[PDB]
């Protein structure tokens, strides 16, 4: 039970870091990324509007 | 009689136009093409033409016809295929001879080529008649087996003559009102704007149940006769196999099928199909097509016809409805209509407002959603019609965010939300439990109280059971599920076995093409019968894998009531359902 | 001191009519055009149209008439300029009536018997003449009068979907809604006949409309009309509250429809879109609408406003649902997840909250224990959320006695304490003993945000 | 007999020439322009240009050059009015042969001795003329034929992006596609000569010249052009398959650098752009390509249209994608992930779709298992792309059974059904049977889309 619950607590434990670390992170970026360029799209249809 | 000052696409501007007004159809160029005036500034009328308008030369005549763009209603329109604007595609080929489309066809609406029979209403010479009222019915088919002659509404005054009972054609006079000294002749058709909807007495709660048929509309999300549904468009089979459930099955008396901006092929398939279609509403089976009126628009038509064909039909529905029938509209493609006005503006140089959507699409959306409903048709004698509107929104993106899909969502009373995940599955009808609803849930307690009182209480306990096991699936996908109560994992397999046996139904299967109301509300007391019957094993001590593997049987039996025929009738199906649940019981004894 | 009323001032009768555009009818030759001048259309049909002007140029006049431009002749349509803008004839007999959007009464009676002509737009309420709210209005909800109560004045909107009943829960609020004088003017901006049905037949039906000052604006209604109707039951309320010392409580329902509106509005002229198609004046609009409620220093009424949203795509980020809580001042949030398994209202309390709680839950109003009970309940329903998801990860057996305890609380708080029927009437003293129940299950050492002294003195 | 050929009408030469912008030449002064007119403009230079008028004002005629207005001069340059719209000559020779953007020989071979001179844009089909295509065509591809099948007569796109082997995929499909000889007409629109050399090769080895028609307009030609090759192809198409009882599959290529020169004259004319500049009437334009596809009642004749897309970006929301998905039935998904893992062809069986597969398939029009294994295909492919996502983000042995063997079905789906070389040519038949030994892999338990019947008959 002990070498299970430990072999099992490391990889939540990596599991946990991996998300932290890079799945919210990469898709914090992505997120970032895709309101700037709907943001650009809506300021590119506002000038051909304007114009 | 003013001339072609300016031609750029449809949009046609007609000079020395004056005196005219908005929304009049106005016949553009020699080959007198329709077009109904959208913009005036001067003497000068922007007219939009529903034709092509290749070949129009400046100095032009452009004749005014004075009205708006107009419906012919009355007898022949029960059955026929209609364009955009009221074109008859039938008599159009017929006429012509080619497989092609004159420009400028001038055949009329409704036929005057056939002698109808008519007999006279309850009134007579000298009675005081007002708009709407029923002086007269006519045999149109067996199924419609009176089309019932409506005074057209904001006409009134007293009969100076009726005609009697003989064959009478439309072109022929019928009936005869004085008003202020003025005779008016009325014949056995009528014109009506189809922009001005047309006039009832007092719009009713839609309160009788629209049965589309498929297990999950009809349980979780019903509608009822008279209220907006918005559809899923195409990619789930929920569209296209509730046009034909509806069509077949609804109940409804009369049908009005629009599809506007449909694919060709597409709208060939319905053209084909729909003939070929048959009810047992009636003593001996009679095609469809003696109780739907299509006004088939495929995307190569003009943009005008495109956004007009959604009103052509919804005033032929309202028809329908002042006849005192109950009438389920069906519209295709509502987007390809939002996609026509938001052409149009573009055209006329409107800004846009929100993804290139004019700012009134909302304004027109509502416009026509709210012809539906349930209405008492005005005129003697007191008569109930309804019109059910059953609107397809195209998915856009993917997903419920396109402005066309919000402001119907705003205006809508029933939506049935497209899922991608069960659509891509291929799970039938792909219709998404957490986004769909139905706000006609109160207003149907009624009936379900009065008919199948559990009703309400079984599919809010299966919409209970869906939304938990939604909840467990997505913390079982973060973690695994290794560790899970007996209860939960109870909760997981019926909802499986809901979303496989009850939700899941194939349109095309002979078992399940129209599951009935009693059918669905049997299949509920199963499914939720072993749902709770299994918790309380569970909570009594059982464990849960010996169990299920000792009720594979009962599983079995209820995942084939989906399998159980309709047609074996309600008294022995109820009987057969009712011995399901009784051994179901002693099964969960052991 | 209204006897400037005795006067008649002859209109112009303007027969010259330059274009039409889409809903706008542009005049030419006119005389002195006031900006947002209420209109008088005559059809070449006969059929009269009112309308409004949106644009003014030298001799010129921009009319947007009601109802659409269908119809509308150049050389045959008369046009009347009524020599003022909007007004309602407002009354303190307007209560028990139903108004459409433009404030003519729907309902099969008489026209108002006016006892003054005041403009719709109204004026900003003085800063130095507005006072904090103190007491609550006692709301039937028991989820929003235990833990997002509303004080006399705050202005607190309920977020919603487009499925979610806002509808019942405002017409149930209407219903119920009470002090712990009071005249409620309800608002529906945009809302299908059958829903404006469901609010006329239930207010008649219940009574409420005895207080209620009913203004009704189907979806089929004029949009310019969608944008008057606000600004009506805004002026109705302003009038009743201040000039009359009593408590309001508008409910304007579909801002998201009155967004709609103000879109379509703006786009009549040739305003650009802003940042979502909506004007980028929105802030303003809603910032009036809005703030034309609070607490005043020598009147003795006040108006509370609910001004329950429709979120577009379920999401906060949208303009309008941004904008309203900014100007606004709590949220009430109706959940999906709540709503799919038949949890009425399907309000969830952990989004939702109300800023000016703690004057309104206080001891001279409600009871003693209102805010901590709130607390305690808020916290547990935390923790119970927290145990459900943590359930289904390390199994039921190794929760924590603080959690099994939690999900047993919401379990019963979920369906007994949110859960309440759409007619029963919860004053906040039986919401608030309900809460207690929920709590008891607790022993007095686990309940740690309620003070000593009310936990030894009420469980 | 066409007497009415045999008939002179004179042409009016307009020296009077203004506003020459893009590719947009305007006339001052024009005696009864007409609109949707051919005009011939003669340069200084001496060379003439054809011109389509795109919009008359009173004496005004907006004159698109189709071969580009550079050296268009104000003063020496000649217009003359020809008088009609854009008629091509057609004939029954025309087949065989290699013609330019706007219609004119390229083989270095003489004018086509017209048999009668069609519109470009047609004329409107009765849909009460039209037939439901029902006519499995036997594409020789497995991703295809088994999965979203194309009927005789169903246009249905290839969306692919720049760089992928559409141009390959689609002349595989010419190359096979005996029902389960076809004429051919393929229009060139902005192609590189590398692909349109690749298409003329493939169809010369193929044995296809004997029955084709090429409208070639390369990058290099001009952009304007690419209006008008579509139209003139398929007006081709149309004759060949009504007039001459052929069955015709136009493959138009590059319809992305079709809705680029469509924006370009858009964004030339100063009009209301809609989405990313691309026309407001986009919408129209495509739909009147594309509607020139199907089966008429009265004569046994179809176009299979399949005009070949590129997505800018491997984007379906994108304005030209998601037109034609809205108007042409059906669509070949070609996937960048697909072609980078090295899989030909590389079509994703997920965003491809067939609206006639399911009346065009299956109850012995092909096999009785054809529908069933090809919704079977579908989701365990939908499954398995959400177990690979799942355990790309998550741990491996977190999968289920049912994930882990989908992950394998989908890696033998990938590899070896979808993969497919060159000049294979599977039977659907074939390609049924590799699908059932790909559902093999499955216990008969959880195949759940496939009837059981079939299930026990085919397992």
């Amino acid at each position: 039970a002990f070498i299970i619950l430990d072999e099992v607590i490391k990889v939540t434990n990596r599991r946990v870091n991996a998300i932290e670390h890079v799945i919210i992170p990469r898709t914090e970026n992505t997120i970032a990324y895709i309101n700037s360029e709907l943001d650009e799209l809506d300021r590119e249809e506002f000038y051909r509007l304007k114009k | 009689y003013g001339a072609i000052y300016s031609v750029s696409g449809p949009v046609v501007i007609a000079e020395n136009m004056i005196g005219c007004a908005m929304y009049e159809l106005v016949k553009v160029g020699h080959d007198n093409l329709v077009g109904e005036v959208i913009r005036i500034d001067g003497d000068k009328a922007t007219i939009q033409v529903y034709e092509e308008t290749a070949g129009l030369t400046v100095g032009d005549p452009v004749l005014r016809t004075g009205k708006p763009l107009s419906v012919e209603l009355g007898p022949g329109l029960m059955e026929t295929i209609y364009d955009g604007i009221q074109r008859p595609l039938k008599a159009i080929k017929e006429e012509s001879q080619s497989i092609y489309i004159p420009r400028g066809i001038d055949t009329p609406a409704l036929d005057r080529t056939i002698k109808w029979q008519f007999t006279p209403g309850k009134f007579q010479v000298g009675d005081h008649i007002s708009g709407g009222d029923i002086y007269g019915s006519v045999f149109e088919n067996s199924l419609i087996s009176s089309h019932k002659i409506l005074l057209p509404p904001r006409s009134r005054g007293t009969i100076t003559w009726i005609a009697p009972a003989g064959e009478y054609t439309l072109d022929e006079k019928i009936l005869e009102v004085e008003f202020d000294g003025k005779k008016s002749d009325f014949t056995l058709y009528h014109t009506w704007p189809v922009r001005v909807p047309r006039p009832v007495t007092e719009k009713l709660s839609a309160d009788y149940p629209l049965l589309t048929g498929q297990r999950v509309l009809d349980a979780l999300f019903p509608c009822v006769q008279g209220g907006t549904t918005c559809i899923p468009g195409a990619f789930g089979c929920g569209k296209t196999v509730i046009s034909q459930s509806l069509s077949k099955y609804s109940n409804s008396d009369a049908i009005i099928y629009v599809g506007c901006g449909e694919r060709g092929n597409e709208m060939a398939e319905v053209l084909m199909e729909f003939p070929e279609l048959y009810t047992e509403m009636s003593g001996t089976k009679e095609p469809i097509m003696k109780r739907t009126t299509l006004v088939a628009n495929t995307s190569n038509m003009p943009v005008a016809a495109r956004e007009a064909s959604i009103y052509t039909g919804i005033t032929l529905a309202e028809y329908f409805r002042d006849q005192g029938k109950n009438v389920s509209m069906i519209a295709d493609s509502s987007s390809r209509w939002a996609e026509a006005l938001r052409e149009i503006s573009g055209r006329l140089g409107e800004m846009p407002a929100d993804q290139g959507f004019p700012a009134y699409l909302g304004a027109k959306l509502a416009s026509f959603y709210e012809r539906a409903g349930k209405a008492v048709a005005l005129g003697s004698p007191d008569r109930t019609g309804s019109v059910s509107i059953v609107a397809a929104v195209s998915p856009a993106g993917g997903d419920f965010s396109d402005p066309v899909t919000t402001a119907t969502l705003g205006i809508t009373q029933v939506f049935w939300g497209l899922d991608k995940k069960l659509a891509q599955r291929k799970h039938f009808p792909s219709i998404n439990t957490s986004v769909s609803y139905s706000k006609y849930t109160n207003v149907l307690n009624k009936f379900y109280d009065s008919n199948y009182p559990e009703f309400p209480v079984l599919r809010d306990r299966m919409k209970e059971i869906l939304s938990n096991a939604e909840e467990l699936e997505q913390v079982v996908q973060l973690v695994g599920k290794s560790a899970l109560s007996d209860s939960d994992k109870i909760t997981l397999d019926v909802a499986t076995l809901i979303k496989e046996d009850f939700l899941q139904q194939n349109g095309y299967s002979t078992y399940d093409a129209f599951c009935p109301i009693w059918k669905t509300f049997d299949m509920m007391r199963a499914f939720i019968s072993y749902h709770d019957e299994a918790q309380k094993a569970v909570a009594n001590g059982a464990n849960w894998s010996k169990l299920a593997d000792s009720t594979g049987d009962v599983k079995h039996a209820v995942s084939s009531s989906k399998f159980f025929e309709p047609s074996r009738g309600e008294k022995e199906v109820h009987g057969e359902f009712e011995k399901l649940l009784s051994t179901m019981q002693e099964r969960f004894a052991e | 001191a209204v006897e400037q009323g005795f006067n008649v001032k002859p209109r112009l009768n303007y027969n010259t009519v330059s274009g039409v555009n889409g809903p706008l009818v542009i005049l030419e030759k006119v005389k002195f055009p006031r900006y947002n001048e209420i209109v008088n259309l005559t059809l070449p049909d006969g059929t009269v149209r009112q309308g409004q002007v949106l644009e003014i140029r030298g001799d010129r006049a921009i009319v947007q008439v009601f109802e659409g431009t269908s119809g509308i002749d150049v050389k045959k349509t008369t046009v009347e300029f009524t020599g003022e803008s909007l007004r309602i004839p407002v009354s303190e007999d307007m209560l028990g009536r139903i108004f459409d959007g433009s404030g003519r009464p729907i309902d099969n009676g008489p026209k108002v018997f006016a006892e003054d002509y005041l403009d719709i737009n109204g004026s900003p309420i003085n800063p130095y003449a507005r006072i904090y709210p103190e007491e609550m209005i006692s709301t039937g909800v028991s989820a929003i009068d235990t833990m997002n109560s509303i004080a006399r004045g705050q202005k607190i909107p309920i977020f919603s979907a487009s499925g979610l009943p806002h509808n019942e829960i405002a017409a149930q609020i209407c219903r119920q809604a009470g002090l712990v004088n009071f005249s409620i003017v309800f608002a529906a901006m945009g809302v299908n006949l059958e829903t404006a049905r469901f609010f006329k037949q239930d207010f008649e039906e219940n009574g409420s409309l005895e207080r209620t000052s009913l203004f009704l604006n189907l979806a089929n209604d004029p949009t310019i009309e969608r944008i008057i109707t606000p600004r009506l039951a805004l002026t109705t309320a302003e009038y009743l509250a201040y000039q009359t010392e009593r408590h309001v409580l508008t409910i304007l329902t579909d801002m998201s429809s009155y967004a709609d509106a103000l879109r379509e509005v703006s786009a009549a002229r040739e305003e650009v879109p802003g940042r979502r198609g909506y004007p980028g004046y929105m802030y303003t609009d809603l910032s009036t609408i809005y703030e034309r409620a609070g607490r005043v220093e020598g009147r003795n009424g006040s108006i509370t406003q609910i001004p329950i949203l429709t979120m577009p795509n379920d999401d906060i980020t949208h303009p309008i649902p941004d904008l309203t809580g900014y100007i606004t001042e709590g949220q009430i949030f109706v959940d999906r997840q709540l709503h799919n398994k038949g949890i009425y209202p399907p309000i969830n309390v952990l989004p939702s909250l109300s800023r000016l709680m703690k004057s309104a839950i206080g001891e001279g109003m409600t009871r003693k224990d209102h805010g901590d009970v709130s607390n305690q309940l808020y916290a547990k329903y935390a923790i119970g959320k927290d145990a459900a998801a943590m359930k289904a990860v390390v199994g039921e057996e190794a929760l924590s006695i603080e959690d099994k305890l939690s999900l047993e609380f919401l379990e019963k708080f979920e369906k007994t304490f949110i859960t309440q029927g759409a007619y029963e009437d919860r004053t906040v003293f039986e919401s608030l003993d309900q809460a207690w129940s929920l709590l008891r299950i607790y022993p007095k050492e686990m309940l740690n945000r309620i003070s000593p002294k009310i936990l030894d003195e009420f469980y």
